[PDB]
């Protein structure tokens, strides 16, 4: 039952999770615009 | 298809060992934290 509960969890919320992936993507991107090369 | 044929089987002696036994023995006392565990690393191992 409580595996079953997962599934339908992660099921659900597959969409949410791919569009979050992508926003995280675009914040860790940004953050490696300030990226400086030394010596 | 060679390579699906083996890699599926050994993905799958897993389960084919039988010596899933000391696990189980465990498995009687597994809390919900352990089967959430144990639910991730299934989908871990089929991604590997």
């Amino acid at each position: 039952a409580y595996q079953q509960k997962l599934l339908n969890y992660f099921a659900r919320n597959f969409y949410n999770m791919r569009m979050l992936a992508l926003f995280v993507a675009f914040a860790i991107n940004f953050i490696l615009l300030f990226y400086k090369v030394s010596t | 298809l060679f390579a699906l044929r083996y890699n599926i089987l050994t993905l799958m002696r897993m389960l084919s060992l039988k010596s899933l036994k000391k696990q189980m023995k465990k498995v009687k006392k597994m809390t919900v934290k352990d089967m959430v565990t144990a639910f991730f690393s299934s989908y871990w191992s089929i991604f590997m």
